[PDB]
DNA sequence: ACAGATTTTATGTTTAGATCTTTTATGCTTG
DNA sequence: CAAGCATAAAAGATCTAAACATAAAATCTGT
């Protein structure tokens, strides 16, 4: 009878076997080529006009900002390059002026990124921010030193002058390594500070499930409706489209393969070779994680690399991977008996198919 | 490197040189920017003034109730009792929430230290009693000014080696979190703590919903053990409704007779204040205060709440005033039915102390009473007690007798206070969705001029049109059935013609004369909406290793 | 079938039920009693057991003694027996 | 010797025989005695560890002048079986029967309970002047012999237990003392009779501030939980037969968030719109599940967005049943085929 | 340049997160 | 419909890597 009630759903609530193997062949190449070219050409001049229309709401939602209310964009479309938009090019510069010079730091936080880890975010906003040190008596026995120095941060900036001097974009708060508890309470605490800005976008339908009481209280969130149907061609880009996405959607290995395919010829083969070494030592220990007890040592991967004519020495091979640490295709840790110890987290199988795939075009 | 594809990356924008004096605020200048500069600069001081003014009656009373809390739980905590040092006194604060800094008075020859335990800190009872005696001897060491292994006998040592007594309170501070089972485990832990005699222990379980879960979970023994002292201490912000009519009433005479307040605007205050009791006053605040930003923000007339700038209006003002019902159902004109003070208020409150000082009547909604009357059925919410009946003569108020309040009034017609702090967001989602002719304008000046005035119209969104199928669709979809509906609905020459519009591309157009370019060109469309209703999560995937079927998750309305 | 026995209510018999299963009359479910080694037993500490989140009326158990036995054991002039078989 | 430097079983037997050792000048052979009571009743208890104290006397010097003999103590009957073939001595100790601990009782608390001072108030102020010490004896032990004989069936023979409930009962049944009922056993008992009847051992002096939105939520999570998806819309139309074995009594199954919020919407009455699912439904059902109301199906870290997680009332009958009452909304009418 | 301050090697101690394996709650399916 | 049959997901054994932690020897810093 209906479609769009709990009647309706009760209703519908009660075969072609055509695989998408007959279905006309995709290659990725041509299939990015024709998404682009469907992106930047579809609905072009509405979408402008759209954003020109809701640009003129920004100095409300500065107003709202400047009054404790951290902001919130939800609707369809891809948000990203708008909100980018609004907080780098309008909002830094006029609160910067409104305050008096230089501009507003903006910790811009991509949250489509399955990489995104709370403990690297913390040390940015700690490296940037720098708040004090906390005490050893403040520590607690092994409490988390994330939340007890947010809290300190918290009793500190609740008698400072109350004028921003972070704003904290939070690009799809509600994607897949960005919505665990952990790193929500973090937010959640570090939005009460008045000096800092939250402003984030969502997009699932359920993601204000994410919230408690007490976390939808310390966002103290104004939600704002953004639509503009964007392409989102970013989101995209970090997981694979042949397979729908239906598999592997939490890896990261896409966006790794996507960083990987035009960087460095140099860089490349030094990745081949710590691949390499690293399915070897996988071999000489089921689809297993890339855990530190399998990774490459770094006196080794230096020798390997010098008898390869890579890096010549341990200055340029560390700044030349400083780069992939910073972008969480590979992480450098040490062992507990003090060696250093270098080594991919990707899945021995997400690990071969990128070797074959990208790395063994040379 | 691409910095999209980073994450956390902090970026420090170039500001312009150029800068003005005071051009920097973020009111804008309204009536399609014809109002002064120093109009707009009136309206930012005398909404900082005002809202500094609220909020400071807010934190006075937010204050009073945490002291006015510590101070009751503190003398229950000791209220002379003589009972046998034999048990431990408990104090259940039902429905607490864990945000209070509870004090312990200062003994001379008691040490009083308070132990703080959460869900997160207590994976287990070991670690329980670790942490409990690290902060016992912290803060024993540090009031005090060789080591001592982290367990119990701690407390068995702790005259000896402090030369003091103990008075050790444990505050639990999320005790429907934590697993009953380690909790109950750490209470009869406790219990052996008691052959001492110099070591009383007092215990507090913040409580969140009621005691009726403590004594299912709870051993029965370790129940029989706590009510030989138990004390069920009622500590919430909603219980008696003596904390919302404060800041109401602060409100109400931080705007006193300057603003009015709407009916349908305390009724919605009034609903969504029913529908959240365990975070109330602060949402309540919120409710506040969003309104009167919203009200100094959109409305032009806010710069005249006071008389002396009753005198600055201009022909631009009269001209859209002039449209106002109440002028035509009815500058000296509005000055003479301005200055008129509300006397809703004034009688609100002495109604409210009248009733509150001797007729011994406190259960009561100061919000409701003033929704009440504003509807003006005072007598429908007075007769409730029963015991006003003598006192309902002086009590009577006369009717609603005021004229141009539309422009000094505090409500949500146009929809943005129920929209911006408690939208229907799958509803707004599905709204936006299913009709994208409102979500994306129309237009059709500039269509010459672009390269696609022919397509724009007649065809649909990609992702709205296949949400309109979605819809239509049923509960379990092929995904190949899906798709050859959607390429279907799709127009096919048209497609084509697009694709032939472009010659700066050279695959595009070689792919172009394959014949089925469209058919292909329409699939990646559908894996590309696909994919963004997987992400939404409108649709969602059965067993991968089929991948043949998906299922509905999301239904409009 | 009738002196008049006091059918205990639920609140009455919790506790005949927690000193019956305290005397290791039941188990839990899938429960294993001690572990092997020291290690074994920290890293079960440190784990929570889906029982004891489950709330306490609907927590399975498992029996220790068979109605058979009960049977065997219980003597002839007990007023139980007659409903100690199927 | 510092005792914070044995960490190993090794450290303590070294530091034993360093302490036993310099105590070498004793004339005579002693043995102490260390008295480990409640051995099983460790809460890092694992089978490896008993035998260690076991053989830890082997690793001991034979001829030391002190000789530290253990004497465990454990309460469970089937932790020591798991050493039994090590055939250390052992006495084990049976449980108390009905009269044994109605005497271990009145031995153990007459003394106490006559010397209590609220019946020396009572006394004092109800004015019996001819009293002595055998009728205050006979009068303590006739209540605890009424109190074992009254809940003898419900607590066991548990002498903990019946201790609690005569701390619990003494004082009202004093209270109920007056002049001529003293010097009669039967009138405390016909006077007196509503303690003795149902027992006390409850925080309830003989429900939830929830929100009526999170109320209903509960019941429709209840409702989902306990009641068979493919008849959902024959029961809910609203604009072989019913199973009998009543699946209220066993564990909530598990339903998707789309079918609670479904039924959510079809059993809230009409106000003023079918209120439809907002920010306030979502905050609500996530305050419910942090409250651990409504469990889900998977471990720690939990993601309520991933379409693999499954919610469950984690309530009893009893909680939703007078929550339902509390908003006085029916809930035995759509278990009434499952009665 | 001599004692303090920092570092380097070397563990112990809890929390957060992982995959394997076993069992059993789901569907598929005729009348 | 149930049984059979299959795959699937909950509950937990077993484990590791990381955060948090202390400590003794050797190095690096200022008078």
């Amino acid at each position: 009878s209906f479609l769009d009630t709990f009647e309706g759903y009760f209703d519908q609530r009660k075969k072609s076997r055509h695989t998408m193997s007959m279905a006309p062949d995709v290659t990725r190449e041509e299939f990015s080529l024709v998404s682009n070219f469907f992106n930047e050409n579809f609905q072009k001049r509405p979408r402008q006009k759209l954003f020109e229309i809701q640009k003129k709401m920004f100095p409300q939602y500065w107003f709202e900002l400047t009054q404790g209310f951290s902001l919130l964009f939800y609707g369809v479309g891809s948000k990203r390059n708008f909100l980018e938009e609004f907080a780098i090019d309008y909002l830094s510069p006029k609160i910067a002026y409104s305050q008096l010079v230089n501009s507003i730091p903006c910790l811009i936080l991509n949250g489509y990124n399955p990489s995104c880890n709370y403990r690297d975010v913390f040390k940015e906003i700690t490296d940037l921010l720098v708040p004090a040190e906390l005490t050893r008596s403040e520590t607690k026995y092994w409490g988390n030193h994330v939340i007890l120095q947010i809290q300190k941060m918290i009793d500190f900036y609740k008698n400072q002058p109350l004028d921003i001097k972070l704003i904290l974009v939070v690009h799809n708060l509600d994607g897949p390594s960005i919505r665990k508890n952990t790193f929500q309470t973090m937010l959640s605490f570090l939005s009460v500070i008045r000096q800092i800005a939250i402003v984030a976008s969502t997009d699932h339908i359920y993601a204000p499930l994410l919230w408690d009481n007490m976390k939808a209280q310390n966002y103290n969130f104004v939600f704002h409706d953004i639509s503009n149907f964007e392409p989102s061609t970013v989101e995209s880009t970090f997981q694979d489209v042949m397979k729908m996405g239906k598999s592997d959607t939490s890896s990261g290995a896409e966006g790794a393969k996507y960083v990987l395919q035009s960087l460095t010829v140099n860089s490349k083969k030094m990745y081949k070779l710590l691949i390499e070494t690293q399915m070897q030592n996988m071999g000489n220990l089921g689809p297993k994680r890339g855990t530190q007890r399998t990774g490459v040592e770094l006196k080794l991967f230096n020798h390997l690399c010098a008898a390869d004519f890579i890096a010549s020495n341990e200055i340029a091979l560390r700044s030349m991977l400083r780069e992939f640490i910073e972008h969480k295709m590979a992480n450098i840790t040490k062992n507990n008996s003090g060696m250093e110890i270098i080594w991919v987290p990707y899945t021995y199988a997400e690990l071969e198919k990128l070797l074959k795939t990208v790395l063994n075009t040379l | 490197f691409a910095d999209a594809q980073r994450s956390h990356y902090t970026v420090y924008p170039s500001l312009p040189q150029s800068n003005k004096n005071d051009k920097h605020i973020p009111f804008v200048k309204l009536l399609s920017g014809k109002e002064s500069e120093v109009n707009v600069e009136k309206r930012w001081e005398l909404y900082h003034q005002l809202h500094s003014h609220f909020h400071d009656q807010v934190d006075h009373i937010i204050d009073n109730i945490e002291a006015d809390l510590k101070a009751e739980i503190s003398d229950l905590l000791y209220s002379e009792t003589t009972q046998k040092r034999r048990c431990f006194n408990t104090i259940f604060l039902l429905g607490s929430d864990s945000t209070t800094k509870i004090e312990l008075k200062d003994e001379s020859s008691r040490y009083n230290v308070l132990i703080e335990l959460t869900p997160k800190e207590s994976p287990n009872v070991r670690m329980m009693l670790r942490r409990s005696m690290y902060k016992l001897y912290s803060a024993a060491d540090a009031e005090e000014h060789n080591d001592v292994s982290y367990d119990l006998s701690l407390v068995e040592n702790f005259k000896r080696l402090f030369g003091k007594d103990l008075a050790m309170v444990f505050n639990f501070k999320d005790v429907d979190s934590i697993n009953f089972n380690t909790l109950d485990n750490f209470i009869i832990l406790l219990k052996s703590a008691f052959k001492y005699d110099h070591v009383k222990i007092s215990l507090i379980f913040n409580i969140n919903t009621n005691l009726s879960n403590i004594e299912k979970n709870l051993r029965q023994s370790t129940i029989r053990l706590l009510k030989r002292n138990y004390h069920k201490l009622d500590v919430s912000s909603n219980k008696g409704f003596k904390y919302g009519n404060q800041i109401f009433q602060s409100f109400l005479d931080t705007v006193d007779g300057k603003l009015n307040l709407s009916d349908r605007f305390v009724e919605f205050i009034l609903s969504k204040m029913a529908n959240n009791t365990n975070h109330n006053l602060q949402l309540l605040t919120k409710m506040l205060d969003y309104s009167l930003m919203s009200y100094f923000f959109q409305n032009a007339f806010s710069v005249f709440i006071d008389p002396v700038n009753v005198d600055f209006l201009n022909d631009d003002y009269l001209k859209i005033l002039s449209r106002c019902p109440t002028f035509m159902f009815f500058e000296e004109f509005f000055v003479e039915f301005l200055v008129r003070e509300n006397p809703i208020n004034g009688h609100a409150k002495f109604v409210a102390r009248f009733l509150e000082e001797e007729l011994n009547i406190t259960n009561f909604n100061l919000i409701e009473l003033y929704h009440n009357l504003l509807i003006g059925k005072l007598d429908s919410y007075l007769d409730r007690w029963s015991a006003c009946k003598e006192y309902k003569d002086r009590l009577h108020f006369e009717p609603i007798d005021t004229i141009f309040q539309e422009l000094f009034t505090l409500d949500n017609r146009s929809g943005l206070l129920t929209q911006s702090i408690f939208p229907s967001y799958k509803s707004n989602i599905e709204d936006n969705l299913l009709s994208w002719e409102q979500v994306l304008p129309s237009l059709d000046k500039e269509n010459y001029d672009t390269l696609s005035g022919d397509l724009d119209k007649i065809m649909a969104p990609v992702l709205g049109q296949l949400f309109k199928l979605y819809r239509e669709a049923n509960m379990t979809i092929n995904i190949y059935d899906f798709y050859i509906a959607f390429r279907e609905t799709l127009p096919k020459e048209e497609i084509l013609n697009f694709i032939r519009k472009d010659p700066s591309n050279t695959k595009l157009l070689e792919l172009a004369e394959t014949p089925d370019a469209f058919d292909k060109v329409a699939l990646i469309l559908f894996m590309q909406a696909i994919f963004a209703f997987e992400n939404m999560g409108l649709i969602k995937f059965q067993s991968t290793k089929s991948y043949d079927l998906v299922e509905k998750c999301v239904w409009r309305g | 079938r009738i002196n008049t026995i006091k059918l205990w209510l639920k609140k009455d018999v919790k506790n005949v039920w927690e000193n019956l299963v305290q005397l290791d009359f039941f188990t839990e479910k899938s429960a294993v009693g001690l572990r092997d080694n020291a290690t074994a037993a920290f890293y079960a500490s440190n784990y929570q057991f889906q029982g004891t989140m489950i709330p306490f009326d609907l927590r399975s158990y498992q029996m220790q003694i068979i109605l058979q036995e009960l049977r065997r054991i219980i003597p002839k002039s007990n007023m139980y027996y007659s409903w100690t078989q199927l | 010797y510092d005792p914070l430097q044995v960490e190993e079983p090794f450290l303590l037997v070294k530091t034993l025989h360093n302490i036993f050792v310099q105590y070498e000048s004793l004339q005579e052979k002693t043995c102490l005695f260390l008295i480990l009571d409640g051995f099983d009743s460790l809460q890092d208890l694992d089978a490896a560890l008993f035998n260690k104290y076991i053989k830890l006397n082997e690793l001991l010097p034979k001829d030391s002048k002190i000789n530290i003999k253990f004497i465990y103590t454990m309460l469970e009957t089937s932790f020591l079986q798991r050493y039994s073939t090590h055939c250390i001595p052992t006495v084990m100790f049976p449980r108390y029967n009905v009269d044994e601990v109605s005497t271990i009782l009145v031995m153990s608390r007459c003394g106490e309970l006559m010397e209590d001072s609220c019946l020396r108030k009572r006394i004092i102020e109800e004015q019996i002047t001819d009293c002595t010490d055998d009728q205050f004896q006979n009068v303590a032990a006739n209540f605890i012999h009424l109190i074992v004989q009254a809940f003898h069936s419900y607590t066991g023979n548990d002498i903990f237990a019946l201790n609690d409930l005569i701390d619990f009962k003494w004082p009202k049944y004093v209270s109920r003392i007056t002049k001529e009922n003293i010097f009669e056993p039967l009138a405390l008992y016909k006077s007196a009779i509503k303690l003795f009847l149902s027992t006390d051992d409850n925080l309830s002096e003989n429900t939830y501030d929830l929100s009526i939105i999170s109320k209903y939520l509960l019941i429709a999570s209840y409702i989902c939980s306990y009641l068979e998806p493919r008849y959902d819309a024959s029961i809910f139309s609203r604009k072989r037969k019913k199973k009998e074995v009543n699946p209220r009594y066993l564990q909530p199954s598990l339903f998707a968030i789309e079918r609670l919020l479904a039924i959510f919407q079809a059993i809230f009455p009409i106000q003023g719109s079918l209120m439809k699912a907002n920010i306030e439904v979502f905050q609500n059902l996530s305050e419910l599940h942090t409250l651990k109301l409504i469990a889900t199906t998977m471990n720690k870290n939990i993601d309520y967005l991933s379409p693999k997680v499954r919610w469950k009332v984690n309530v009893p009958w009893e909680i939703i049943k007078e929550i339902s009452e509390s908003v006085h909304f029916n809930i035995s009418d759509y278990f009434s085929d499952i009665h």
